[PDB]
């Protein structure tokens, strides 16, 4: 059972259900949908939301 | 922020602070390197506003600072300080010059309304401020944080004589000694999701900061999320 109300369908952002027992995952501006089709990468030198100076 | 800890550097690079008659008074988000997004109580049309982005000790020259001046100010239309000073607590700020985006000056993610709403309801989120670190305290020199789970809706309702509307949420402790407080209005409320944070709240008020019984007062984000997304549009 694959769907968006199931674990957000494996998704790291968002999801929306598609056809047959699917689901088609996206990310936010500034990000590209991975290869993987659930991670979302960075697709901007500085996306949103991310930290990326040195904690 | 009471109960908080001092924030690394480019730990929040959404984070702005603003500064008007009286430096660091409210806090704000960056939603892009033109727009900056506040509590409506802390503007208002006229009063000139500068905003720091990539600050972090506010008595300190750290190099990563970069200051604008706010060219106009967009309260909700729905606004109204003669009835509420906070309902529909929200405003967007238009940069003269954009901010140069970097490692300590990056935009807040917004999702959609939908998701906005589910990332609050995961229950944590990161309030983050220069405001007072006790109730009628000093401020923060040094920008604070603190994780805030959210509060359910009855338990807010019995905590307070004031009516708390469903564009409001409350988040804190059942114990007090950590919370969002004067100063830190305007400032974000995110929700971090698997390392990308997303802009869940606004900090907008509370009876008592950090004490037994009262909790933080929140806008929920989601109900201005299109609104948000229409009027800052690059
Ligand atoms: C941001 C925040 C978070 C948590 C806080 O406890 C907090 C405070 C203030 N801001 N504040 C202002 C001073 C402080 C004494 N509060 C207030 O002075 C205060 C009093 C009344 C309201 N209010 C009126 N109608 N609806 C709400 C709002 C604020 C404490
Ligand atoms: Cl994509
Ligand atoms: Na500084």
């Amino acid at each position: 059972d694959v769907t968006c109300n199931i674990k957000n369908g494996r998704c790291e952002q968002f999801c929306k259900n598609s056809a047959d027992n699917k689901v088609v995952c996206s990310c936010t501006e500034g990000y590209r949908l991975a290869e993987n089709q659930k991670s979302c990468e960075p697709a901007v030198p500085f996306p949103c939301g991310r930290v990326s100076v040195s904690q | 922020v009471v109960g908080g800890e001092d924030a690394k550097p480019g730990q929040f690079p959404w984070q702005v602070v603003l500064n008007g008659k009286v430096d660091a008074f409210c806090g704000g988000s960056i939603v892009n390197e033109k727009w900056i997004v506040t509590a409506a109580h802390c503007v208002e049309t006229g009063v000139k506003i500068t905003v720091v982005a990539g600050e972090h000790n506010i008595e300190e020259t750290e190099h990563t600072e970069q200051k604008r001046n706010v060219i106009r100010i967009i309260p909700h239309h729905n606004y109204n300080a003669a009835i509420n000073k906070y309902n529909h607590d929200i405003a967007l700020l238009e940069l003269d010059e954009p901010l140069v985006l970097n490692s300590y000056v990056t935009p807040i993610c917004i999702a959609d309304k939908e998701y906005t709403n589910i990332f609050l309801k995961f229950g944590s989120g990161y309030v983050s401020g220069w405001g007072r670190v006790f109730h009628k305290g000093a401020s923060a020199l040094v920008l604070q944080y603190l994780r805030v789970p959210l509060v359910d809706r009855a338990t807010c309702l019995r905590s307070t004589k004031f009516t708390i509307y469903n564009n409001m949420f409350c988040a804190g402790f059942h114990e007090g000694g950590r919370d969002s407080c004067q100063g830190d209005s305007g400032g974000p409320h995110v929700t971090e999701v698997e390392g990308t944070s997303f802009l869940t709240g606004i900090i907008s008020w509370g009876e008592e900061c950090a004490m037994k019984g009262k909790y933080g007062i929140y806008t929920k984000v989601s109900r201005y999320v299109n609104w948000i997304k229409e009027k800052t549009k690059l």
